[PDB]
């Protein structure tokens, strides 16, 4: 479904909110529809820590 | 000193008993996802009839 929030998969995932919401908003996606926004996500925060 | 003895504590079972930080905060959260799962949905779907 499309029912995926930023703080979901940033408490699943063991990640900081605050890092999640930064990285998301750099990345210029508002929410995680595909696996492609993910992926972008998770690359920001990596390149970033 | 309360406080800083029950972490010192709780720190050493998890430790001695080898189980993660993440592990017994999943297991003693009060936090859920709130969406229904799909090992609920078989369960209802079996239990029904």
């Amino acid at each position: 479904q499309q029912t995926l929030t930023a703080d979901r998969l940033a408490s699943v995932m063991g990640l900081d909110i605050s890092m999640v919401t930064q990285a998301m908003v750099s990345a210029g996606v508002n929410q995680l529809q595909c696996w492609q926004d993910i992926n972008t996500v998770l690359q920001w925060i990596d390149v970033a820590s | 000193p309360r406080l800083v003895i029950w972490l010192y504590q709780v720190t050493q079972w998890l430790t001695e008993a080898e189980i993660t930080t993440e592990a017994i905060w999943l297991l003693c959260t009060p936090e859920f996802s709130g969406n229904i799962s799909p090992e609920i949905s078989n369960l209802l779907n079996n239990l029904r009839p």
